[PDB]
């Protein structure tokens, strides 16, 4: 579940696959500019640690 | 050996304020700052490259940077870091920069350009350092423990490291654009502009000299310069100019090492 | 293991040694630009940007 | 920690784009219409809508 | 605190600096410290450069 432990998953450290759930969200850019703006849930990792 | 800085180029892109509170296209706009290294000591990253010349020449004196589609260089004095107070520089290639800085709440760079006025870009970073043991002290005593830890190394070999680029835009420019009287002229110097206008079933295509259109005015032209010829960035201020994307690979410098702090 | 369209050409041995920069940039960046997904990209890159 | 990914965006101008997915963790796209983007020297793709 | 300094004639530095507890809050319900890159506009006051 995003903003805890395990946010992202993998099977092994070599492993090609990855489970990632950090509920990534795009909005309408603003009138006159080109940037993609997003909004994330800050990683588990860091408010884990 | 191999030069592979010489298909990058400096870009402007846009930056949040410039020192004052307002924003314009800066050619010293700040990318993503990385800050895993475990004693603290930032990988700042700008959008102008550093420590080569116009002439793809590694020099310790000339720093590359973008203006009107038109590379420029600057001495290497006067680049800036500064953090609530003032940071020290360790390493300086490509377009990455090592600083070390104390606690604040903010960061810019500034540089001063070929006329001598400062071009500064500013972002927002909650910097504060925790040194690696069980003492928040701040600087190295000279009688303690070694302690392993972690920072990045001044080697430039193999790194196994990623950075994409991709061939640049067509840029917009209105400045080449010339009426003089029923009748307009484009600028040359070796920029292919690819042109679109209006009058008259208007003229699509690309040129690479002096044209004149002797039929409408101004306002059914347009200049966009194409260049190519040299890999820009990903950056996500500058758009693509193809969907599917052909992307490159350059490695970047700095590695992780083991070291020991006290 | 490198291909340039229907070449098949070993990348550590271009067929555009030396200069390839030099003699065609442009042919050697769109060359390099169908190669990301090939393992044997840095031997291509390197003897791509290296003559002297 | 995970590494948010964000390619250039892709503006196709006089003409529209579709969006298409792609097998890549928390993969996200969309498309935007109505935009007129600005860039240093003056705003490119010079239809108005 | 604020001090002012220019130099005079000799360049020698003439300053002067006053007690006064400075700490601004941006408008709105973040205390944020610069402006960010996609955001609302929200009205507020500042001194215009005219001298009229
Ligand atoms: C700093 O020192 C540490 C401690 O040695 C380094 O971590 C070590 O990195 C090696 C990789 O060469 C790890 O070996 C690995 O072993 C597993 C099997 O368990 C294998 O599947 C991997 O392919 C790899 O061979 C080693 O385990 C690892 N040590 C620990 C304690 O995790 C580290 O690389 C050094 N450098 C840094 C941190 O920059
Ligand atoms: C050069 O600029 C002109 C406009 O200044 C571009 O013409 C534009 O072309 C696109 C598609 O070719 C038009 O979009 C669509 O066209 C269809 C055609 O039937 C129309 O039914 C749709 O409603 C829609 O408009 C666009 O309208 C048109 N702009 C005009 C006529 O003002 C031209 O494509 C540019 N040249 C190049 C090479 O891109």
């Amino acid at each position: 579940q995003p903003g805890r432990f395990g946010d992202i998953q993998s099977r092994t450290v070599e492993s090609n696959d990855l489970y990632a759930n950090t509920a990534l969200k795009l909005a309408r850019p603003s009138p006159g500019m080109v940037h993609v703006p997003y909004t994330q849930t800050p990683s588990g990792f860091k408010y884990w640690l | 050996h191999f030069n592979v800085y010489k298909a990058t180029r400096p870009y402007i892109a846009y930056c949040a304020d410039c020192g004052a509170g307002h924003s314009c296209h800066s050619p010293v706009a700040i990318e993503a700052v990385r800050s895993e290294a475990t004693d603290g000591m930032l990988k700042i990253q700008f959008s102008a490259q550093i420590g080569i010349d116009k002439s793809d020449n590694h020099d310790y004196t000339k720093i590359r940077y973008a203006d009107g589609h038109a590379i420029e260089n600057a001495v290497r004095s006067s680049l800036k870091v500064a953090t609530s107070g003032d940071c020290f520089v360790h390493g300086t290639m490509g377009h990455f920069i090592l600083a070390k800085c104390p606690p604040g709440e903010f960061l810019q760079v500034s540089i001063q350009d070929t006329r001598n006025a400062v071009r500064a870009c500013r972002i927002q970073y909650h910097h504060d350092p925790q040194p690696v043991g069980r003492e928040k002290f701040t600087i190295r005593p000279h009688y303690g423990k070694e302690i392993p830890c972690t920072t990045y190394q001044q080697t430039t070999a193999k790194t196994v490291e990623e950075i994409d680029m991709h061939m640049p835009p067509d840029t917009p420019d209105r400045t080449l654009l010339s009426q003089q009287s029923g009748n307009v002229k484009i600028t040359v110097g070796g920029k292919k502009v690819k042109y679109n206008c209006t009058c008259g079933t208007g003229n699509v295509g690309t040129t690479n000299s002096d044209m004149t259109i002797n039929t409408c005015l101004i306002e059914q032209c347009h200049v966009s310069v194409t260049d190519h010829k040299k890999w820009q960035f990903n950056s996500p201020f500058v758009p693509r100019a193809d969907e599917p994307a052909r992307k490159g690979k350059v490695h970047i410098p700095f590695p992780l090492d083991n070291i020991t702090c006290r | 293991m490198c291909v340039l369209a229907n070449a098949t050409f070993p990348c550590f041995q271009p067929p555009c040694v030396p200069c390839c920069y030099e003699n065609n940039a442009e042919a050697t960046l769109r060359m390099l630009e169908d190669n990301v997904d090939r393992p044997g990209y840095y031997d291509l890159l390197q003897a791509a940007l290296t003559c002297r | 920690e995970y590494k948010t990914v964000v390619p250039s965006p892709y503006v196709k101008c006089c003409g529209a784009s579709e969006c298409s997915t792609k097998e890549k963790p928390d993969y996200q796209c969309k498309v935007y219409t109505g935009v007129y983007p600005f860039m240093w020297g003056g705003a490119y793709c010079f239809c108005d809508s």
